């Protein structure tokens, strides 16, 4: 019964008045990781710049466009809907994929199969948005952990 | 994955229910499921799921435990009809 | 309650999201397309498919979730009419009258 | 006319780089610049359809009639509404070389 | 020239009207504004 | 509107105040509307409707053209049929990429001695990639997998997010726990007939 | 930006903090000392210290405290963040005004939601009256449709014209020509640079994000015991506690 | 294999000792027992042990009478379908119009069979409309794309394709190479190019073919993928000198209120297809190659900083921007030609 | 416990369950058909017997 | 006793309909202030109680145990039968190992009856006033219904005096009294308020 | 002190205990309003 009388106890001594809410606010984010600026901490400045960039991003319903190693996944947003789809491919280099960011509206490119090194260099040039972390320059044993991290902050956000 | 346990079932429902009324009216749920979650979480259906196998014939579900179940589902909001009368329907199989 | 509430509000519209999944009308348009995968997976689940194979997988999926959403429609209940659609489908015509 | 803005000020300049800055190729082209005063003796004919045309474009939209069509239900869902490029720049590639001739 | 004028237009003023005393609604942005502040001061008398 | 006066004059539309007024609604229109609506046909046959739209409680502020973006699918819930237009199997005849397959004398053996005329049509007449499906969704009606699997995907594909992002944003690299799932059969080990 | 690392005491306390961006660092003392003196706090020092939210400024006015710089920002009366370090200023610095330019305008990112949303209201209008003859065509004009066989005719009209007199209803007063049923949008740059810039300096010189509240003051003995609209009755209830 | 029936002797060894042929202990066993039938808690203790273990089973299963056997559960499905009652033809007449409804709906789309509708071609788009009816009027780009067919669509079209201003592309040279081989020699004909318009956008290409118009058409293809963005304000475009050094090559500028183009007409013209209005530049070349005119000329240009950057990243101070009057300038514009 | 002092015994290796829960997948859909597949072939078998 | 709370629970349906039909939802927009008989919830338990009133009233001859009979009563007259429970509390004589809950649950049935039940009334108080192991509901309760029977004692109240200074309870029970009482010049802490 | 589009401000009125007279304001006025039409300066520093 609280919940109740407390809900009336704001409406009645509060109104939020939104006219001025069209304008860009960073409120609404916030960071939610630890940091103190050492040498072994220079991934966790990305990634946090990484939330920042994306919480922005909460509020588009877009679909989503994913490779993996063998699978794909698709998140099919709408004003009215939502649903996963997945496929599994042994070839996902395929020309095929341009019928599925047509016949659903893909605005955003996510990748996660390490032997898929022909993505930035091709989709780079298209307007639409990338995340990729394979060709910078480390060794490898790290580079997948980011495009999983990657994959993850992401994807919190966008769902 | 060990099979059907009395105890698991009620005092979960137990422990649940005692840490949302004990928060607050608007809790800062952060990474936990909120009220609207656990009633859809697949997790928790299978507690109802086992809660209803503890309502069969062949099993034996203590009384005293279902006590807790139907007490603590009050607190957290879910109602079906079918609990009441498998639960019902049971007690009238103990005494005959 | 109200000395928390920057951080958690984040959250939270995160999570509401999760329900804003469309409801739906026909649930029968669920069964069918769940029906439909397990199709989709077996006659492709050794190989990869072509082009117009793909087109035909995708554009069921497209056009069997508006069923989801959409309302259920009136339904044939004759004999008479479902030979029909046998007929239709199987590319014969009454060519007998 | 308006105010003006950090804007007009650089399309005054560039409207004064494009003219002057690439040489002409022939001479004999000078012969074939006055089909354009030509036409100045006749706009005041032409007037009309100037404005038969910037209405089409930017002002007709708000006065069109309902031509009821058969708009397929599968197509209506995705709808996204966005510029993709202009087409006064769909033209050939042009040549220059001056180190030879 | 231009956040001036879609300001206004999102509280459904006309913008280009020449009718304006700006310093009228300058006494107004800050009565609304101070009504707000009314309400949260009462929390602020009975939180106190 | 101008000056603010429909709540005030007009009465709010109700769905009973439109039926016992159709026909003063209607005169003007053509008259195979007014056939169909009579109060002869439709009190007959325990007929039914279903409110698809009455259910959506909308206000008019969600019909504004603005609006009308996040709301097409609430204004017209009910699907229309797909006319039958000239594309036909006849098409296939004076197209170009279907070439005839011409057949032989001796390809009528099997065709009618096989099924008679005479019987109705049924699923063995169909494909197999066809016959298929109505065997799938006659059975995952009834199969618990396959209906828990699917009610549940998209959960898993957000919680192995949640319980990620705790990982980054507690350092530790992020990590997988023991059964964190249910327990679904694993057929091969549980021994089934090889024939039922 | 002010870096408050020394004590203050008194006008200069009342001016400084009314910079948007002033910060309190460890080594702070925020004094008012007037009523030591027989003075009063000028300056319009009355203005702020009312709008705060526990009456902490008659806590201080009345009562000379000294408030480090972390209790300063919680409290309201200077900017939420706080000041870390002198250390690799000016390159953390430079690396944000890269990013962010000055050069743009609220034209170059919205000067062409206007159109876009023109065009939403005239399609969709275009959808509306042909999608009615699609359900009036199927489920009215035909004698036999199988998707509407069997249904109440008479009623299913009614669930079309009910429809029908509520988009009249919100469309009225509806001319394309108008800007008010657009989407306006704009851009502010001082709240652009608290947030979207100060993001490359809040990793070491100040703290990235607000957190806490203030304990080293009893608030709620404060609230009770300084809200009368006088003195005597305050030290009364003090006493009480 | 000496060493390994070794080993998997001592494991079988192992494996029988965990067996119990025997009582471990009996105080522990009575009072076990005593707990339970103290209230009838044997039967949970039956039921939940019998349930993940056979063994138990088996031994409790001779006590047991009256035993059934229903099916498996993964065939259980399976089972009931098969024995379909009369009653159940109700459904399967549904559940066959249901799904005949569908096949027929398709057939109608012609999605049954499988069909090709979506272009999915990357094949770029490449000096289109050699003559279209001259020019149009110039309009304003307010009338945006609607996407009415979930068939059509713009996604996979480059930027530098997409990219809306007008380029001249620049002869340099065209050369000839040789490969030899053990029968023939392969004339590798080549080309090379240069474009860019007058506010900072620039590229260059390198074609190589079969024949010169060949190399042509291949070198534009490069340049657009190869095009970048030089910094660049139209005001004041040359703050500072600069110097680029390829081999045997090196070209600098200076600043000049005027343009200088004395020169190669070359390097005039693409000084001034980058917007580099305000320049006086320079030559320091023995002998000439082509590719050092480029290279040490995306050297140069890419040190180019607006005054702003270099304000920001350094403490200089180019000029500074004031809304003021004009009787301080004599009442004459700045005019930044 | 005290035997390790940076690694935890709980977690284990990102993307398992993603494996074990679709190989489970597919086994079921190979099952399915055996008993579907045979169901069809049952009437070549006896329709001819 | 929980399947009253929990079928008396006004809740609406994770899925499923809450009401007998969706004919009466209509006219329940809102749920918690609805009435017990269009919830489907309780409907189908008085099919089932009255079912078990015939199998209970056989099997509770001849007892003596006091802790079912009211527990018992309290069940069925949740539901909307007393009855059933007037039986139960006309078995009783005996009052040995008494619960607390058993003692009110039964004044639920001696106050809607107390010109046939007054000597229960009288021996019931004077054990709970001599009982230590007392929740504040169950005191808050005891004063409520002797209200009702006109028996209230000094020592009723000074437990509540001893129990309700340092918490106050979520038990609806508490507006009638703690208004009530003032009349008789009482007063109780904040924690009644 | 500049350093880039920063001025770096500082005070060393020790010995006066950085106190408001006449002279001390007019300064902090010769400099932030020196910083305000300052184009290329984009932001400021004050510190003791």
């Amino acid at each position: 019964m609280i919940n109740k009388k407390l809900n009336l106890f704001l409406i009645e001594n509060k109104k939020l008045l939104k006219t001025n809410t069209e304008i860009y606010n960073l409120n609404k984010n916030f960071n939610l990781i630890k940091f103190f600026k050492l040498t072994n901490y220079k991934e966790i400045k990305a990634l946090i710049s990484l939330l920042k960039c994306i919480n922005c991003l909460n509020k588009l319903n877009k679909s989503i466009f994913i490779f993996n190693k063998n699978f794909i996944t698709v998140v099919y947003k709408t004003n009215f809907f939502k649903k996963l789809l997945t496929y599994k491919f042994i070839n996902i280099e395929l020309m095929l994929t341009l019928k599925l960011f047509i016949f659903f509206n893909t605005r955003i490119f996510i990748n996660t199969s390490d032997t898929f090194i022909k993505f930035k260099s091709e989709y780079e040039t298209y307007p639409e948005i990338l995340f990729d972390c394979y060709h910078n320059h480390f060794s490898r044993k790290r580079v997948k952990n980011l495009s999983y991290k990657m994959f993850l902050l992401i994807m919190y956000n966008l769902i | 994955r060990l099979g059907f346990d009395q105890k698991m079932t009620s005092e979960t429902l137990f422990y649940l229910s005692a840490t949302l009324n004990s928060l607050g009216p608007n809790p800062n749920h952060y990474f936990d499921y909120n009220l609207e979650l656990l009633k859809d979480s697949w997790r928790f259906d299978d507690l109802v799921g086992d809660f209803r196998y503890g309502l069969k014939s062949g099993v034996e579900f203590s009384p005293e435990r279902i006590a807790q179940g139907l007490r603590s589902l009050k607190k957290l909001g879910y109602s079906n009809s079918r609990i009441t009368r498998e639960a019902i329907q049971k007690i009238h199989r103990m005494l005959t | 309650s109200e000395r928390s509430k920057g951080e958690a509000e984040m959250q939270e519209f995160l999570k509401k999201k999760q329900m804003e999944v469309g409801k739906i009308r026909n649930p029968k348009a669920v069964e069918k397309l769940n029906a439909f995968r397990i199709w989709r997976e077996q006659k492709y689940a050794n190989r990869d498919p072509t082009a117009a194979e793909f087109e035909q997988i995708m554009k069921i999926e497209g056009e069997l979730i508006l069923e989801s959403t959409l309302a259920p429609y009136g339904q044939i209940e004759t004999d008479k009419e479902i030979e029909k659609t046998y007929l239709h489908l199987l590319d014969i015509q009454d060519f007998s009258d | 006319n308006i105010l003006k803005s950090k804007k007009t000020k650089i399309k005054n300049l560039l409207f004064f780089i494009k003219y002057f800055s690439v040489l002409r190729k022939r001479q004999s082209r000078i012969f074939n610049l006055a089909r354009v005063k030509s036409r100045l003796s006749k706009r005041r004919f032409f007037k009309k359809k100037l404005k038969k045309k910037k209405i089409a474009k930017y002002f007709f939209q708000m006065f069109k009639k309902l031509k009821f069509k058969h708009k397929k239900y599968i197509n209506l869902i995705n709808l996204d509404f966005y510029f993709i490029r202009n087409k006064r720049f769909f033209r050939l590639h042009r040549l220059y070389d001056i180190r030879k001739k | 020239i231009y956040d001036v004028e879609e300001f206004l237009q999102s509280h459904n003023i006309n913008s280009k009207s020449p009718a304006i005393n700006i310093a009228d609604l300058r006494e107004k942005f800050y009565l609304m504004e101070k009504l707000n502040r009314k309400k949260i001061e009462k929390l602020n008398r009975l939180s106190q | 509107d101008k000056y603010n006066l429909v709540d005030e004059v007009i009465p709010k539309p109700e769905f009973k105040e439109i039926l016992k007024n159709i026909d003063y609604l209607v005169d003007q229109a053509s008259t195979s509307i007014k056939v169909q609506i009579a109060k002869e046909k439709n009190q007959n046959k325990d007929l039914y409707f279903r409110g698809n739209f009455l259910q959506e409680n909308l206000k008019p502020e969600d019909l504004m053209w603005k609006h009308f973006h996040n709301n097409f699918v609430s204004i017209f819930p009910e699907s229309m049929p797909e006319q039958e237009q000239i594309s036909q199997s006849v098409q296939n005849e004076n197209d170009i990429r279907f070439h005839p397959k011409e057949l032989d004398i001796v390809d009528y053996g099997s065709s009618n001695s096989k099924e008679q005329e005479n019987r109705k049509r049924g699923e063995r007449d169909l494909s197999k990639d066809n016959q298929i499906e109505i065997e799938l969704y006659r059975r995952i009606k009834t199969d618990p997998f396959f209906r828990h699997y699917i009610q549940n995907e998209i959960k898993y594909f957000t919680e192995r997010i949640e319980d990620g992002v705790l990982d980054i944003a507690q350092v530790i690299v992020p990590a997988d726990r023991k059964n964190d799932t249910p327990f679904y059969y694993d057929p091969t080990l549980e021994d089934i007939p090889l024939d039922l | 930006l002010i870096n408050i690392n020394g004590l203050i005491t008194g006008s200069a306390a009342s001016i400084f903090t009314r910079a948007p961006f002033a910060l309190g660092s460890k080594n702070t003392k925020w004094r008012l000392n007037e009523t030591s003196l027989g003075y009063i706090p000028d300056a319009g020092a009355s203005y702020y210290l009312s709008r705060l939210n526990m009456e902490l400024g008659t806590f201080l006015a009345l009562t000379g405290w000294q408030i480090d710089g972390y209790d300063l920002s919680r409290s309201g009366i200077a900017f939420e963040r706080m000041f870390a370090t002198h250390q690799n200023i000016e390159e953390n610095w430079k690396v944000a005004h890269k990013k962010h330019d000055q050069e743009t305008t609220s034209e170059d990112l919205y000067g062409l939601n206007k159109f876009v949303d023109l065009t939403k209201q005239l399609y969709y209008k275009e959808t509306y009256f042909s999608q009615l003859n699609e359900e009036v065509y199927n489920r009215i004009h035909k004698q036999g449709e199988i998707y509407y066989r069997n249904e109440n005719k008479r009623l299913a009209m009614a669930e079309i014209l009910y429809k029908h007199q509520m988009q009249d209803r919100a469309n009225l007063g509806f001319k394309a020509d108008d800007l008010f049923n657009r989407s306006h949008e704009i851009l502010n740059r001082l709240l652009h640079y608290e947030q979207c810039v100060m993001f490359d300096l809040g990793l070491e010189n100040i703290e990235l994000q607000t957190s806490g509240t203030v304990t080293s003051l009893p608030l709620f003995t404060i609230g009770r015991c300084f809200s009368a609209n006088s003195i005597e009755e305050i030290i009364e209830r003090l006493r009480e506690e | 294999s000496r060493s390994g029936t070794i080993v998997k002797t001592m494991q079988k060894i192992s494996d029988k000792f965990k067996v119990k042929q025997t009582v471990a202990d009996k105080q522990k066993l009575q009072s076990f027992l005593t707990e339970q039938t103290r209230d009838g808690s044997i039967k949970e203790t039956i039921d939940v042990t019998a349930k993940y273990d056979a063994e138990f089973k088996t031994f409790i299963k001779d006590y047991q009478a009256k035993h059934k056997q229903y099916p498996h559960i993964l065939d259980l499905s399976h089972y009931s379908r098969e024995n379909s009652t009369l009653s159940k033809s109700n459904q399967l007449r549904q559940e066959e119009i249901d799904m005949i409804e569908e096949f027929r709906n398709r057939k109608i789309k012609k999605i049954n069979e499988p069909i090709d509708l979506i272009d999915y071609s990357k094949d770029p788009e490449i000096n289109e409309a050699d003559e279209e009816a001259g020019e149009e009027d110039f309009t304003l780009h307010q009338d945006p794309y609607i996407q009415e067919d979930r068939n059509h669509g713009y996604k996979a079209k480059e930027m530098r394709m997409g990219l809306n201003d007008d380029f001249m592309i620049v002869l340099l040279d065209r050369d000839v190479t040789t490969q030899v081989t053990t029968l023939n020699r392969v004339n590798h004909f080549r080309y090379l190019i240069f474009m860019g318009n007058a506010n900072g956008l620039v590229g260059y290409g390198k074609g190589k073919g079969s024949d010169f118009e060949e190399a042509l058409d291949n070198a534009i293809l490069h340049c657009k993928r190869n095009l970048i963005a030089v910094p660049l304000d139209i005001f004041h475009t040359v703050p500072e000198p600069l110097e680029g050094h390829f081999n045997g090559f090196q070209i600098k500028i200076h600043p000049s209120r005027t343009f200088n183009p004395w020169g190669a007409p070359v390097l005039a013209s693409m000084l001034l297809l980058t917007g580099l209005r305000h320049c006086r530049f320079k030559t320091i070349s023995k002998k000439v190659n082509s590719y050092a005119l480029c290279m040490a000329y995306f050297r140069m240009i890419t040190k180019n900083r607006t005054p702003k950057d270099i304000c920001e990243q350094t403490g200089k101070k180019i000029y500074r921007e004031n809304w003021g009057a004009p009787y301080f300038l004599n009442h004459v514009s700045q005019n930044f030609l | 416990d005290e035997s390790k002092l940076y690694r935890d015994f709980e977690r284990t290796k990102f993307g398992s369950n993603q494996r074990d829960q679709r190989i489970i997948f597919e086994r079921h859909t190979s099952h399915m058909m055996k008993r579907i597949n045979q169901s069809l072939e049952r009437e070549e078998k006896i329709k001819k017997l | 006793l929980a399947v009253t709370e929990y079928s008396n629970s006004k809740l609406s349906e994770f899925k499923g309909q809450t009401f007998l039909n969706e004919k009466w939802a209509d006219f329940f927009p809102q749920v918690d202030e609805a009435d017990r008989l269009f919830f489907v919830q309780f409907l189908d338990s008085q099919k089932l109680f009255i079912e078990v009133s015939e199998v209970v009233l056989e099997q509770t001859k001849n007892e003596k145990d006091v802790n079912a009979l009211g527990k018992y009563a309290a069940a069925f007259g949740n539901i909307g039968l007393i009855g059933v429970s007037k039986e139960l509390v006309k078995r009783i004589t005996s009052l040995e190992g008494m619960s607390t809950q058993t003692g009110i649950c039964i004044l639920r049935v001696c106050s809607e009856f107390p010109e046939e039940f007054s000597q229960l009334s009288e021996n019931i108080i004077q054990i709970l006033e001599k009982s230590s192991d007392i929740t504040a509901s169950q005191a808050i309760d005891l004063v409520y219904y002797e209200i009702a029977l006109n028996k209230v004692s000094e020592a009723s109240l000074n437990i509540l005096k001893q129990q309700s200074k340092h918490i106050l309870d979520e038990n609806p029970r508490l507006n009638y009294v703690s208004q009530y009482l003032k009349l008789q010049g009482v007063d109780l802490g904040y924690n009644a308020s | 002190k500049r350093s880039g589009d920063v001025a770096f401000s500082y005070l060393n009125g020790e010995y006066k205990q950085n106190t408001l007279d006449t002279h001390m304001i007019k300064e902090i006025t010769r400099f932030l309003e020196s910083y305000e039409i300052d184009s290329s300066i984009r932001a400021v520093f004050l510190e003791n």
